[PDB]
This record gives C-alpha cells, structure tokens and sequence, in this order.
C-alpha cells in the first residue's frame, strides 16, 4: 500500500515533497526518506532556500482548508516558525498567498493578496525579518518570479489548473521579462495554460497541454526556440521545481526527475511511507441531516452516510445495517421505517424494522431520488428522481410505478392524504418551449380509478400542498396575492409579501370550512368529486406574508412565516434562512407565534409531534399540544465509525457519477465519464487524506475540460482556522517602530468601510505604533502576529503622530478587512475619475454578478448616472447570475424630463444613463462577467477596454453533496448567445481595444486602463 | 440559481 | 371580478385566434395595480411569437418607465440545460415582436 | 431661525430640490441638525440627502453625514453630545417572489456622531477607565467619526436616544397598493433597544404615526 | 479558562482575574481585556482604588506587593519582601493593605 | 461596595449579578482573547518554584538548606534542553528525588 | 540548542528513543536520526521486537497522562 | 410621486 506523493523540491541530492498532508524529505544517495515537519496542518507547497538549509513552507487550516500561513523550517536545528500571519484566503482553484521565489540576495519573496480588495491581487511581496517587515515589489499580480542574468521573470496565473484540462481563456498562465532595468515583454503566451515554471541554464521550463496533453517545454529567455521534452499519456505532469541543474515533478503520484542535459525521466523509488488507522471515528452532528420524529417519541437521522434509530437523548442509539450511502430515513409503521439507499448504479428503496431485524432491501432501480415518502398506512411510497417522474412504490413487492412526469424540474413537493387515496403535488411547467419563468400547479392523483386531477391554474406558484386529517379538505399555499413593495434605495417594487392560504373542499357543494359557515344553513355530506376543484378553490383570511407551510389542525391552522430579509449572507455563506411557527384560530381568527427562530422544520405523521432546528443549529423536539415542552435532541452520545478506504471509493465514485450525471452535454458525458474512470479510481487507495482523494478527484473532473467544476466544503482537518488581526492599515518598519504607511476609508458614513481608528476623529495614517495591549511592537516584535493574537477583540494601541501628538485609544480589532479595501479602492478610482474628466464622467464598479454586485452597482449608481460619461468597470468581476439585471438598467435610453415649478428635471427614465457608457474588464472577471462583456458590446451601449476574460459561461446548481459535506460542482448550463454559440466558453471575450498592464505600469503606479478609458471618454465627449 |  | 374576467376573456380570445402564436397582457393603470396586473399575465404571456401590449383605457399613474424597461429587453441567448427546457437569456425579455392597442381613454 | 421674540427670520440654508422639513434642534439650543436635499448635476435621476449641522455660535455649516445615499430623522441625546440619525446605506437586496428581480426592503439603520472628537460610540459600552472622553465640541470632519448602532437593518422611520435605551419606530414591509388608491396610513411600530442588554422588545404596535414631547 | 483563578469584581462593573501567572482587567463580555504590564508569576490581584488594583507578584527571592493603575499606566512595584503570600486585601480606600504569610504573619 | 456579586458555578461558569436584583446575572467569558506565553520562559519559571516549593516545605529545614543548595544549578541546565511538558516532568522530578524521602509526587 | 533524549532501545545499529514525546530512530552507522512516529500523544517507552522490524510503543493520553494504551 |  503506497503512498500518494506530490508537489516536490529538489536541491542537490535531497528532495523534499509533500505525503499525508506532511512534508518529507528523500536522499537519492542514502534512498532513505523522513518526515522533516508535521502536525501543521495540510502542506501542499515546500520551497528550498537558495543555501539549501531553510525551507519556506505553506500550510492550510480550517475544516475546508478556506485560510492559509506560511511557515519556516531550519534544518540544522529543527527549528520551525510561522512567518506571516496574513490568513490568506484560499480555495482548491485558487490556492493563494505562497513562494513566488528567492530573489538574487537569496531572500524569499511571497505571492499574496491579503492585504488587497481582490483575491487576484496576489501582488509579490519580500519577506524581512522573519515576518517582521513585508517590503513590496510593485510589479503587480504574480505567481512565480525567477531571476535570470539579472532579469526579473514574472509568471502571471501560472499555477495548476487540474481542474480544467485544455484550458484557453484570458486567465491562461502567461510569462513576461524584464528588458531594460524597468521596462518589461511578455514573452510566452501560448493559446493554453502554462504552468510551473522553472530556469534551469538560459532556458525556462514550464508545462502545457497544447498537444492535448501535459508535457514538459522551454525556450529561450525570449520565449522562441519553443521545445517539447516529454511525451506522457497516464498523467499530467505538476508542480515543477529546480536546483540550477536538474527539475524535479510529480504525477500520478510517484516523484520524477528530468535532466535538461540528459534529457533522461527517471522516476524516483520511494516505497510505503505512512499507513495511518483505517478506522476512524466522526461526531454524529458534523454530518447529521434527513432528522425525523418516529412512533414512541423516536427519532431518525442520517449522518455521514449511515442511519439511526435513537431517543431523544442519543442514549439508546441503533444503526441501520445497511451498507455505505444512506440517502433518505422514513417512518413506515410502527416499528418500520423505510430508507433510500444509493450505490453508483442508482437509488433504491429499502425498508427496515429496528424491531425485529428484518432489512429486505429492494432492487429496483428509482434513479436519481431527491424526495420520499411514505402514507400513513405503510402499503406504498411515493419517490422524486431527477427525471423529473413522481412515482409510487409498493411497500410490499417493490414495483414503482410512475404517476406523471414533468419536463421542468423535479416533483419534490407532495403530500399523501392520510387515508391514502390522493396524492397531491407541484407540477412544474411551461407554455413553451422557451418560456422565460417555470409555473406550478398543484396535481391530485386519486389511488382508485387511478386519474390526476388539477387542483389549480397554471398562471403562477401555487405549493405546500397538505391534506386535513379527515382527508375532506387540501390545503396548500400560493404566490398569487400580488402586491408591490417599495425599495428604498433604488426607484423599483418588488413581491415581497404576496403569499397567502388557499383550501379547496374534496366534496362539492362543502364551503371553506374556515368561513365557519354554520351546519344548520349547509347540507354538506356529498361525495368526493375532484373534478374543475380549482373552481371551488377559495382563500383564508390571512394577512399576506412569506409562509413555507401550512398545516391544518382541528381548530386552528399552523403556518410556517418567514420575514423578509436580505440574501448577502444565504449566497455568500449559504447562512439558512429563519421562519416562525405561527397560528392561526379559525374561530378567533386571530394569529400568534408558536416558535421562533427557526432554521427548518418537519412534522409527525399523527401531526402531534414537532421537530425542528433553529438559528443556533440545535434540534430540538416538542409536542403540538404544548409546544412550551420541548427538549434537545443529543446525537453525539454515540461516536460515529466508519472506513477512510471504504469512504474514499465511495466519494470517488460519487463524484465520478455526479460529474456524468449533471455534464450540460450528455454525449460528450458518455465518453469522458467512461474513458477517466479506471484511471483516476487505481489512485483512491493510495490516499490516506482528505486531501488525497481531493487531488485525485479534481483530477478527474479536469478531464471535462469545462469551466465550473468547483470542490468545495468537506473536511480536510481539525486545525483551527488561521486568524489575522486587521484595522484597516498598512504598516512599514521604519527604524524600530512601525508607521501606519496608509488608512484605508470608503464612505466614511457607510458601515464598515475605514480604519476603526477613525471613530476617534484622527486619521492614523503617518503615525506610529508605539504598543498594542502593553507589549511593545517594533522592530523586534511582529506586529501581525500580536494583531493576530487580539483578532475579534477591542485592544489598547498607543500612537504616535507629529510632533509631541500621541493617542491612547481602544481599537477594534478585526477579523479581516478586505471589503474596507474593497470600498477604499472603488471611491479611489470614482474620485480619480471625477478630477481627470473635471468632473464630467461617473464611475461605477460591479465586484461580481452576485449579491454584493447588485449592492455595489447601485451604490454608485445612483451618483454617478448623470455625468456626461459613464465608466462601469467590471474588471476582477467574479460571475454570478445578475448581469442581465445591470444590463437592463444601463439599457434604459433617457426620452425626457419633468419640469417642476420648484427643484431641477427629473429625466425619464429615473434609471437611464445620461450619456455615453464605456466599459472595463480584465482576465480576472469571468463568468456572468463574461455574459456581461459580451453582452455590454452585443447591445453596442458602449466600447469595451482591457484584456480578454476568463472564459467559463457553463453554469452550475449543485443539489447533491458527499457523506463528509464536500459540496462539487458540475457544468450543467451551457450558455449560447445568439450568432456567436458557445464561443464563449474556454475563451472569454475580446475587449474593442485591448489595454495591457503590464509589470512596468505596476512598477510607474499608473493604471493604463482606467487612464485609457477616461481619456477615451474625453474624446467621445467633444461632440 | 445558473451561478456562472 | 370584471375587469380580471374580461381580461381573461380577450386572452383567451387572442390565444385561439393566433392559433396559439400570440399573447396577451392588458394595463389598467400606471399605478400599483397596472405593475400587479403587468406582471401578472407577462409571465405567461411574453414567450409566444408575438405579444400584445393593450393599454387601453389606462389610468396613468407614474410607473410606465418600469413597464417599458422591461418590454425594452431583447433575447440575445439561452441556456442549455442537462435537463428541463431552454432559459431564455434576458429572462424578462419578450421573445418576438410586439404590438400595442390604445384608444382615447387611456391617458 | 425666527426669533421668537424680535420675528425677525433669518435663513440659514436653502436647498434647490426640495425642502428642509426633517430637522431637529440640540436640548442646548445650540446646534441645528436638518436633511439637506441635493443633487450632484442638474439632471441627476435621484435625490441624495444629507444630515448638516448648524451651529449658534460662530454662525457656521457642518456636514453630519456624506452625500452618497439618503440620510434623516437626525436627533440629539438629552446632554447634547452625540448626534443620532437613520439612512439607507445597510444595502442588502431582498428577492422578489414572482418576477425575477431583486429589492431594497430593509437596508435602514440607525448610526451616531460624538459632538466631541476622541469619544467613542456610546453605545458601544467602552469603559470610561479606558476612555479619555471630555474634550471639547469640534464638527469638523465629523462624518469619518460616525458610527453605527448594533441593530438589524430594516425600516426605520424615527430614533429617539434616551438614557440606558433607544426607541425606534419600525415599518414592517407590505403592499402599496391600499396606500396608492385609498391613501390608507401606513402601519408602524415603537420599538426599544436596550444599550446594555443589546436586546430588542415591542413597546407598542399598530401605530399609524406617532409624536414625542419635547 | 483552563488555567484561570482569583477571580475578582472591580468597579465600573470591571472584573480582574490571573491566568498561567498572567493578570487581566477586562468587562464581563471579555471583550475588552487589558494585561497588567508584569513579569511572569503574578500570585495575587485585588481592588485597591477607581482604577487601581493591588497585585502580589512572585519571583524565586519570594512574594512582593505591587500596585497598577489600569486607567494611566503608573505600574510602580515594591521591593519590600514579603515571604510566601496566600492571602492579599486592601483597605475601601486606598490607604494600606493585608497580607499573610507562610510565616503565619498577618501584616 | 457590597453591591455586585461574582460567583462560580457547579458548572465551571463564572456569573455575576447585582446583589439587588440578583435575578440579572450575566456570564463572565474570558477566552475571547488568547492567552499568549514563551515555553522557555514559562519552563524555568515552573522549574524554580518546584526547586522552590520542594525546599520551603520539606519536614526537616536543615536537609533542605543542603540538598536544595546542592542539586540546583544540575538540574537547571536541563530546563533549556526541555521542548514539552514532558520534557520538564522529567527534570523536575529527577531533582525532586534528590530528597530521598517519599510523597515527592507530581500531578 | 539540543533536545533531552530519553528511554532507548537498541538493535544492531539501528537504535530507537524518545524526543520530544515522539518515537525517532537513529542509526550509527550513517549518523542519521529521523522520527519514524508522531502525533499519537506522549511516549515513553519503545521496545523492539525479537526481528527487530516491528516496534512495541506505550503511549501516554489525558490531560494529565492519566490515561495510556499500546 | 409624480402621478399622471
Ligand atoms: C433538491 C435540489 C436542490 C437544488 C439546489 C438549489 C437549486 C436552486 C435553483 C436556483
Ligand atoms: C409635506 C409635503 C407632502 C408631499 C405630498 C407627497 C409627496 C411625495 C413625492 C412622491
């Protein structure tokens, strides 16, 4: 059982590489190896100093691996130290802030963003002291920088791109060279990505899929006399890393060696190294999901893929013996509950009896499922797959049967009535094939003369579907209660509050039973009749809100409300959303709050148990009767157990399935998905870490060659994140003190947006640090690491300005500032742009397509709109889906004006642009940023400048994730723009002019491209 | 939600 | 009830006459019931090959500019999804041509 | 200011987009606090507003708050050192559950501006021991010392500073429609925010509108 | 926590507590927190004033009476030594303060 | 002043609640900010008050003035040589030995 | 700056101890020493076995150490 | 509001 080896260094005849998260370190003389370094966390770079002795070292923590430090490691006397305390942000696509290199003097220099606004901003930095001083290079955004003969060499994007093989888009590693002591060329531009590289003599070694293949290359310190060195086909070539004399290379797990002389491969011997304990034990609620309340006050719940029968207390636990992938629990009897068990053939059905033993698992394949359930009556189930069917599954033989099949979306939302005889459910559809919205309407399915009825209209979203416990009555919620809501920001309404409770009576000529419509004036007492019951269709007097749920008891009626609220949060850190249980009296018609703070919540069969979780993620349970009796649901009494090889295979498989599953192109799905299998699974078993598998699996999701396929969430580690303390400043050592080099501020009224040493009415910038809660900082005492040690803390920080000034004030210490940055950074170029036109041009600077674009874009919007020109820079734009809702603002063509009696003109439309737009983008906005530009140029409202971007416009929607939480993506939705296809993608879009910024532009402090753009602008102003 |  | 009943009526109306190629969306007002009734039938209506806009008899009101934003969206892409049908690219965008109706009592 | 003695009015601002009624007035009738209406070009789409302070003595203009959103209902703490107001600069977009699009509901909240440089938040709880407030008025440049109060954004109409706590009256979202054609009143409710406790509890509800001693 | 003890309420609503040989003057939330500015082995922290506190500070020579203002900074610490101390207070205003000691002295 | 009250409870938890309305108590949390500390100074710290400890408090005053005086310095030059808490264990409990009596624990 | 090496064990050439709560090896031979085992807690003892290819190790848990397992 |  060997290991996965990978990432090495060589120097010498010592080789040092990274094996279970740890780094280690071989003698090809001796061939003897030892593990150097561990228990940091997970290492995936390892960097040898010019003299061979120290090593600069990068370490991930955090359960996703999401921060990142640099450490040191002095192999004379074992001495190892964290040197910078930035806690860099990373992801497995973009593994930022590490060794950019080793500069002539042999000092190390740092590629790292985390004192910039954008995470691309990895700007190069030197490292002094230790850690003790950063001093800048200004040569922009790198992330290899060599040296040759006294020339710089800057790799721009030159990391690995695993995850997307024959990549060509704008963000393609390219390499540029210094010329003349400040005057820089770019030099290697292939049409693919070129990553890693390295100088061994006169020539730069780096590699590139051109071929269709990862492959070693160079060429001359003029980027000509191009070469091709190997000729691989099992697996791409990584990480390169030289001595001078001979590179050093990892693939498909095993360390090579290529001398440029020789021009020889040979592949180093290594052997087993590390086999850790196989068995390993997980806490229950880090992986819990799927919780629901049984017969006798039970419980149910999936974890990390396996399933349990417990009380409340998590004292008597039972396991249901089933094996790996678990994907839905639920109450089928008394004493039964049916499962959904998953392999990499399909979903099943499955029923067991934590009573007596009997586990008959069922083969019929259900496909894909998402959704199940079973009637109160254990004979059948119902099942949602994502082919879009609702099926019934007897509970007895195992024969699914469809009911109907919607060519929208998935059949999620359904309701068995509790005498099992109708089943009502969302149907999703369309009046076209390419209508712009997906309606929903409610289907009943009678189980006796076996016929789907309507229950509503198709013009909207009608939901919540859920039958009365007589079964005389179906309940069920709808979006149809129009209204509009007024922004206060923006001239726009939205449907904010426009859903209401709607009931429809099984039984022609019964009224709507919550009219209270005394039995002595009705003659109720017909017969079922399902047929035009949309007609009968009738509402409940409810205030109009956001309801999730509606449940109807005997003499009140439970709702599920949700306040309206922002989704910053929800789309950045997937934050759940929070409701209230409420009531509703039919005959006091009065409501009131039965449970607030609640993040989910489900609901007994015999509608007298409620389990539910709320905002601080506990679960807890209580009876409806009285709700005020409630008690804590424990699940993590009993350890958790399972197989790091057994789960690995099946992750892998998962993946390798979802990846089929969800490809946009089901064809090219076919032949990829069979052709990468074998290949990638032989690699599972040498993985012992997370870490392993993931290698091995965005390896695999490489061979796409999509954009999209994203890796993330999972548990990579049980550090703790690393933590940086920030306050909004730039520090340098000047002497023994540190000066506040700079004071970052946005709009001084906004939150969070300046240096929290502004609150005390002073300015910081110029100052000096003397002490930070007593301990003096200085030259020999790290500030980042003390400001690390006061993070998400307010501090005493003594300061010092000009003359005899000094403060003594309490700061608050950050977390992390980057927005702060962010902010500074845009009203920077808004100012910059309003003193270069003399005040004749706006600015407007859209981060992403998501969220915080929509915020951003109207934050300046609003001031800026009415210039004579207009700048929408977009540049380091990071996608998301609200580019079409930008462009239809910037769309709008100013018609006219109000003339008022008193004030100024009021120009129609509100949301129109004055005048002439001009728009900016770079290599780093991708995504609906590539929509954008395309589109920004397609509508012609304006020229577009810069450099051609990213290049990935097939979009994902996960809804699946792995046991561990690990969350992957797969490029399901193509975008085609008309008359150009899906050009786009794996190519980006090509700005009308293109604006280079090169290391030099960097190197003068100019910005050629906002400066292009006004002057540009300035022209077109003239007329 | 078609994130790109 | 009347207003909603008749048109309904001119939208069935319309439906059977184009042999289901044309759709149909009627504004009241400019008020907070014409951007109701706007959005109300243009999202089931604004996918046919060709759309009617009948603003007769409106009201005025303010939030014309809003309407016309949205009818301003040409459909210049789609998305191709593994399963489910194409997503047209604006989404609020009408997907062919478009004819209004007014008379002298819409001001 | 009119002069209730002489009647004697004199002006102290005037703004070209639309008039000054949101102001309020220091308990030491010294300082002037008002939402200034203005324009960055004389066909701008929107109205931006800005909090500015007029002080008695020495007769001058200072701006409270910066001229990038919409800011108002400035008031002033009993002692008179620290300036209270509202804005609508907590963006955040709010979905539409119909039509794909995206809304500012609730991206109101409440900040504060020590009259006093070198005092920090008050509501901040910063122990006096670690403080050296007691300086001396100073409005210059007081927008960079502005701060924010603790408080989920929402719709905010009044802030009201009192002694350990802060009333503010709240508007749940709803429809126009019942105030555009029957010019219904729109529905609030008084809300208390305890500075030490930071939790937050109804004083009363179903108020249409609501009015304060001085 | 794991190695707090001595535990103490000051005024202002302050709390004064010694950890791993460390002392801290911090408010109930923790979230202002300030160190007394002292060598290592820090036995003793008592309340001796607004914003002053009496500390016994420990060294290999033995236990000495000390004294911190958390407001200014004045941290002058005594000499005077005290033997092994196990038990430290101060009077309600400021004047002086008791000690016991290993030698069964109270002073 | 007789006012507030700090208090521990079975739980481990400190509280503290005026003596007024003991009804309002609120939890004292102190792991907010990190407790920061040097294992080389912290270990010869540790090692001079166990050397310390073993000789103030053994039963016969004489037999402690020597063998303290005499094992001192051996057992110190080890302190720099110790990385773990374990390390440390090791040298002080050899240099508790040097008493050669019984009940020189460590726990 | 050396470490305090304590409780080894010897094999031909070949001698294991302990360093720093963990298990490393040393070999007189060559002169070079390498940690063939960590992160399992404190340990105190190694013994080799009679073939000298496996390892015996008692290793310390607990805050205290007031707890150990083979 | 400028209503027409
Ligand atoms: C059960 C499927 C969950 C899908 C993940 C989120 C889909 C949202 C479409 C915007
Ligand atoms: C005090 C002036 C009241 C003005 C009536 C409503 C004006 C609203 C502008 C939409």
């Amino acid at each position: 059982m060997p290991n996965l080896l990978l990432n090495p260094d060589i120097h010498g005849d010592r080789i040092i590489f990274v094996c279970c998260d740890d780094l280690w370190e071989h003698d090809l003389k001796s061939g003897s190896t030892r593990k150097i370094v561990s228990n940091l966390g997970v290492i995936n770079n390892a960097r040898f100093f010019p003299d061979g002795r120290k090593i600069a070292i990068r370490v991930m923590r955090g359960s996703s691996l999401n921060t990142a430090d640099l450490y040191f490691y002095n192999g004379e006397n074992g001495e190892i130290k964290r040197i910078t305390y930035f806690s860099g942000k990373s992801t497995g696509r973009r593994m930022f802030t590490d060794v950019a290199g080793f500069d002539p003097d042999g000092n190390l220099i740092i590629s790292t963003d985390a004192m910039q606004p954008f995470s691309s901003m990895t700007c190069l930095y030197r490292v002094e002291n230790d850690g003790i001083n950063f001093v800048p290079l200004n040569l922009g955004p790198a992330t290899h920088i060599l040296f040759a003969d006294g020339r710089r060499v800057i790799g721009r994007n030159t990391f690995e791109l695993p995850h997307w093989k024959g990549y060509r888009g704008g963000t393609r590693g390219k390499i540029w060279i210094e010329v003349n002591s400040g005057a820089f060329k770019k030099i290697v531009d292939m049409s693919t990505h070129v990553s890693s590289p390295v100088i061994v003599g006169h020539r730069i070694y780096f590699i590139t899929d051109i071929d269709g293949f990862g492959q070693i290359y160079s060429t001359d310190l003029d980027g000509k006399d191009l070469r091709k060195h190997t000729s691989f086909t099992d697996y791409y070539p990584r990480h390169l890393n030289t001595d001078g004399r001979r590179i050093l290379f990892s693939k498909g797990g095993s360390i090579y060696i290529f001398n440029p002389d020789t021009e020889k491969i040979e592949k180093i011997e290594i052997g087993d190294l590390e086999s850790p304990e196989d068995r390993i034990i997980s806490i229950p609620s880090k992986f819990a999901e799927d919780f629901s309340p049984l017969d006798g006050d039970l419980i149910a719940f999936v974890s990390r893929g396996q399933a349990f029968i417990q009380d409340v207390s998590g004292t008597y636990v039972l396991k249901v013996p089933e094996p790996l992938r678990i994907r839905y629990v639920r109450r089928g009897g008394d004493t039964k509950v049916a499962f959904i068990h998953g392999t990499r053939e399909g979903d099943f059905l499955g029923i067991y009896d934590y009573r007596t033993g009997k586990a008959e698992k069922f083969e019929e394949n259900l496909g894909n499922v998402f959704a199940m359930g079973v009637d109160r009556n254990g004979k059948f189930a119902v099942v949602a797959n994502d082919r879009f069917e609702i099926m019934t599954v007897d509970l007895e033989t195992g024969k699914p049967t469809v009911i109907e099949r919607s060519r929208e979306a998935m059949i999620t939302d359904f309701t068995i009535s509790d005498n099992s005889r109708f089943i009502a459910y969302g149907f999703p559809l369309k009046h076209g094939e390419t209508d712009g919205y997906v309606m929903q309407a409610i289907h009943v399915y009678d189980m006796e003369g076996r016929k789907i009825f309507a229950a509503t209209t198709e013009n909207s979203h009608d939901y919540a579907p859920a039958f009365d416990a007589d079964s005389k009555n179906l309940y069920y919620l709808s979006y149809r209660s129009l209204d509009p809501s007024p922004d206060r920001v923006v001239l726009n309404f939205s449907f904010e509050v426009v859903s209401k409770p709607f009931v429809i009576p099984l039984i022609p000529g019964s009224p709507n039973p919550t009219k209270l419509v005394p039995r002595s004036m009705t003659s109720e007492a017909g017969e079922y009749d399902l047929n035009d019951m949309y007609k009968r269709s009738s509402p409940i007097n409810v205030d109009p809100g956001d309801y999730r749920m509606i449940i109807p008891l005997e003499s009140s009626i439970l709702i599920y409300s949700v306040p309206v609220h922002g989704e910053f949060a929800a789309y950045y850190q997937g934050a759940p959303e929070k409701g209230v249980l409420l009531k509703y009296d039919v005959k006091t018609r009065k409501v009131t709050e039965v449970k607030n703070n609640l993040t989910d919540l489900r609901l007994s069969a015999d509608r007298k148990t409620v389990m539910v979780r709320k905002d601080d993620g506990k679960i807890y349970t209580f009876p409806l009767e009285k709700p005020e009796d409630e008690r804590t649901v424990e699940t993590d009494k009993r350890p958790l157990v399972s197989s790091i090889h057994e789960e690995f295979l099946q992750m892998y498989d998962e993946a390798w399935k979802l990846a089929r599953d969800n490809y946009w192109n089901e064809a090219v799905a076919k032949e990829i998905s069979e052709r990468i299998y074998e290949k990638y699974r032989n690699l599972v078993p040498l993985c012992k870490t997370r870490y392993d598998l993931s290698n091995v699996i965005v390896e695999m999701q490489g061979e796409y060659r999509t954009s999209h396929s994203y890796e993330m969430g999972g548990t990579f580690t049980d550090k703790d994140p690393f933590r940086s303390g920030r306050i909004a400043c730039d520090f340098k050592l000047d002497g023994d003190h540190y000066v506040v080099a700079k004071a970052y501020a946005g709009d001084y009224s906004n939150e969070g947006e300046k240096s929290p040493i502004f609150e005390y009415g002073i300015d910081p910038t110029g100052y000096l640090i003397e002490d930070i809660d007593g301990e003096t900082v200085g030259a020999g005492s790290n500030i980042y690491r003390v400001l690390s040690e006061k993070a998400g803390t307010s501090a005493r920080i003594r300061l010092s300005g000009k003359g005899g000034d000094k403060r003594d004030l309490m700061i608050d210490i950050l977390d992390d500032d980057r927005f702060i940055r962010y902010r500074s950074w845009v009203e920077a170029n808004r100012r910059y742009v309003h003193e270069r036109s003399k005040g004749t041009i706006g600015y407007i600077h859209i981060p992403d397509m998501g969220m915080m674009g929509l915020n951003e874009f109207y934050r300046l919007f609003i001031n800026e709109s009415s210039y004579q020109g207009l700048i929408v820079d977009v540049r380091f734009n990071g996608g998301g889906f609200v580019s079409q809702l930008i462009i239809e603002k910037l769309m709008n063509k100013r018609i006219g004006y109000d003339n008022p009696r008193r004030g100024t003109l009021s120009p129609y439309p509100t949301n129109s642009v004055r005048g002439k737009i001009i728009a900016i983008t770079n290599e780093y906005a991708g995504s609906d940023g590539d929509i954008f530009s395309f589109s920004f140029k397609k509508l012609g409202l304006g020229k577009l400048i810069g450099t051609r971007t990213w290049g990935g416009v097939v979009g994902i929607t996960p809804k699946r994730r792995l046991i561990d939480g690990t969350v992957l993506t797969q490029p399901e939705f193509a975008f085609w723009f008309r008359d150009a296809g899906f050009g786009v993608e794996n190519y980006g879009v090509d700005p009308d002019v293109e604006i280079e910024y090169a290391p030099h532009d960097y190197l003068s402090g100019k910005d050629p491209q906002i400066d292009y753009a006004i002057d540009a602008l300035i022209e077109e102003l003239r007329n | 939600r078609v994130r790109k």
